[PDB]
RNA sequence: UGUCCUACGCCGGCAGGCGCGGGUAACCCGUUGAACCCCAUUCGUGAUGGGGAUCGGGGAUUGCAAUUAUUCCCCAUGAACGAGGAAUUCCCAGUAAGUGCGGGUCAUAAGCUUGCGUUGAUUAAGUCCCUGCCCUUUGUACACACCGCCCGUCGCU
């Protein structure tokens, strides 16, 4: 319950970010690959450095 | 900062009391400890010295707090 | 009524709800 | 209080914006805190700066003994370089007063933080 | 100036949470004028209240 | 919750507050640890002591980690006490008691970067009734941008309560002529969530038509791996 | 709860040993002499008589077997820890929380999970702001769709 709770406060994020940006527009001009299947949390991989996140702002 | 309260009685802080202590209004071992820079133990100690003398008068006594005042 | 319908967008709803929470011998 | 920053300081004041600048200083208690001397520092902070300011608040604050124009180098020249370095990083205005020019609204520095407030 | 004033009515829960009161208040000085005020806590009918500033009437849809 | 439910931020953060803050054990390790990162992710030049400026300076905490880099610095700060106390601490960067909201008062083209360690989530909150986030927000970028040298990163280490804080914050500098992004260093891990805005300022054919046949509601055949293949060459 | 629970006597300072009895049980442990609590003493704002980790030595117990310490006792050492930037859990009356005691797992753990009593509150009797779920109406806004731009410049074969 709290699993759904956490996930869609993301998608929220995420739907809120993405209606922005068309007034941001019109008035003006993350964390997937480090997910780790078996647990909650933030693993480290050797390809990549340790984990972020990058939201352009436009 | 760090307090550096006394241990045994100086002369001039065992004269001060001596002629200061019997009338505050309210006597306590922390109140006088925290107005003559003295360690708890040495204040409780003085304050049934003070009491054995007849100057200072008991209204209740406890295992956390006994408390005094003057006697007139 | 437009009187009616003024009044109550300008008050506050209120009453309905029932909340369950929670010798001889 | 850094003579560097109070040169480049300006007024936040809605009205003087952006032509406020610069203060015109006051001093009444000066101290020296030493700072470590970063030669490199000061080669980049030398093109930086307005020295004409620089003139205007040493004669605020009475002073006097300044180079006249930039001095730029490649940081070879200690004795120039220490003592603006002085005069700067590590001459210390304790306790003064600002007033903007465009606005004369008064900024105290106590000790040594002057006020921004409104 | 402090005012006192005694509540007649409530109206209702008000606010985004149901944090306040809104209610119908009368002064006891003059038992002629009527305001509506909102309110943090729980009141009843005859309870009466210190208000600060007695001019402007509380509003919430 | 949050200390920036409380109320503004000056009278939040009183002496009492600001006693308690350099006492606590965990701000000191979790802002210095914060500062360093901000000095990283903004990109200032390699090996050149940099001119930065503490836009939440509060106890001379990340102020302190500059000092050590050997980057001069201007702090800034509503609350008095905390201020006090910074220079009690003794530390080398300049302080100025002044609100963020405001207005920074540098000379366009001073700074190069900035850091502002949790100190623009308070710019949400309308403490006051003339006080308006959009406004506040929107005036603080804009003077941040012309103050900060045309092109310097100013990292804004934020702790937003929710998408709404986040959003404001976002519109305001990008409006204002600040570019660049967010960086979310570890965004999965909670008690390593740091949100930092970093701002410059400078046969299917086949398949297709038997399903149209099951639509018109026909004999169909069942769909299995040889639905559309060759089954030889012509001549 | 108990044919391992144990009364009682002796020895040892303590873990613990020896003997002799009761209990297949509202009969014996057990009038379950529990802890917080109450009374009195010492300590005095000091990383200290707060806090106990990690270590050195010795003794005992269960087991074929204790080494990488099974567990317990004694002496010594006294680390971080100054009420936790920040994400969040549970909860409306004998309730939360403080405090101890039992059952199952077990040749010996204490450590999980379930129950019990003791002391005993603050806030609240509301709301749909966030989250979850359920409805009703709707597919008119935004998006998708539709059209349009679909990036421009030179250079040789
Ligand atoms: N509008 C504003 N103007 C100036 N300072 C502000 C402000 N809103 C909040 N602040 C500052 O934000 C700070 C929050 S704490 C910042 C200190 C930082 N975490 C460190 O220790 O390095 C407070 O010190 C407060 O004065």
């Amino acid at each position: 319950r709290n699993k759904k709770h956490q996930k869609l406060k993301h998608q929220k994020e995420a739907e809120e970010e993405e209606l922005e940006i068309p007034p941001q527009y019109q008035a003006g001009g993350p964390g997937a690959e480090y997910k780790a299947k078996k647990a909650k949390g933030d693993v480290k991989k050797k390809g990549r450095p340790d984990p972020y996140a990058y939201i352009p702002l436009n | 900062d760090k307090l550096n309260n006394l241990v045994l009685f100086d002369k001039a802080t065992y004269d001060k009391l001596c002629k200061e202590v019997p009338n505050y209004k309210l006597i306590t071992p922390a109140v006088v400890s925290e107005r003559l820079k003295i360690r708890g133990s040495l204040a409780r100690a003085a304050l049934q010295e003070l009491l054995s003398k007849g100057l200072i008068k008991l209204v209740s006594k406890h295992r956390a707090q006994v408390i005094y005042t003057r006697n007139t | 009524p437009l009187a009616d319908q003024i009044l109550a967008g300008n008050a506050v709803r209120a009453g309905v709800r029932e909340k369950r929470r929670g010798e001889e011998y | 209080m850094k003579l560097l920053t109070h040169n480049l300081l300006s007024s936040h004041v809605r009205g003087v914006g952006s032509r406020g600048f610069p203060l015109r200083l006051q001093a009444t208690e000066v101290r020296i805190c030493p700072v470590e001397f970063n030669p490199n520092f000061v080669a980049r902070m030398i093109p930086k700066v307005e020295w004409s300011a620089f003139l205007e608040a040493a004669d605020n604050l009475r002073l006097i003994q300044v180079p006249k124009g930039p001095v730029e180098g490649y940081e070879e020249n200690e004795e120039f370089l220490r003592t603006m370095h002085h005069l700067l990083l590590e001459v210390e205005v304790i306790e003064g007063t600002l007033q903007c020019p465009e606005s004369g609204r008064m900024f105290p520095i106590s000790r040594g933080i002057p006020n921004m407030l409104l | 100036p402090i005012k006192l004033a005694r509540v007649t009515k409530v109206l209702g829960r008000t606010g985004s949470q149901g944090q306040c009161t809104q209610v119908r208040v009368e002064f006891m000085d003059d038992t002629s004028r009527s305001i509506i005020r909102n309110v943090k806590g729980p009141v009843r009918e005859g309870d009466v209240l210190t208000l600060l500033e007695s001019e402007r009437e509380a509003r919430r849809l | 919750r949050r200390p920036e439910h409380g109320g503004p931020p000056e009278l939040f953060y009183d002496e009492t507050e600001a006693r308690k803050y350099v006492r606590n054990s965990r701000m000191i390790d979790i802002q210095t640890r914060m500062a360093g990162r901000a000095l990283e992710l903004l990109y200032l030049p390699e090996n050149k002591p940099c001119y930065l400026l503490d836009i939440g300076c509060g106890t001379g905490l990340s102020g302190s980690y500059l000092s050590d880099e050997g980057h001069y610095w201007v702090g800034l700060d509503i609350s008095p006490a905390m201020l006090d106390e910074a220079v009690d601490r003794e530390i080398e960067g300049d302080l100025l008691l002044g609100d963020m909201g405001q207005g920074i008062p540098f000379k366009p083209g001073t700074f190069d970067g900035c850091i502002s360690i949790s100190a623009v989530q308070w710019l949400c909150n309308a403490n006051k009734k003339s006080e308006n986030p959009a406004k506040r927000l929107y005036c603080f970028f804009a003077s941040l941008f012309s103050v900060l040298v045309r092109g310097s990163r100013a990292v804004l280490q934020l702790y937003p309560e929710n998408s709404e804080q986040l959003e404001l914050i976002t519109t305001q500098a990008t409006k204002a002529g600040f570019s660049g992004g967010m960086v979310v260093d570890y965004p999965n891990s909670a008690k390593a969530k740091k949100f930092y805005l970093c701002l410059f300022s400078g046969r299917a054919w086949v398949l297709e038509k038997k399903e149209r046949h099951r639509r018109q509601g026909r004999e169909v055949r069942p769909d299995t791996q040889y639905t559309g293949r060759k089954r030889k060459p012509r001549f």
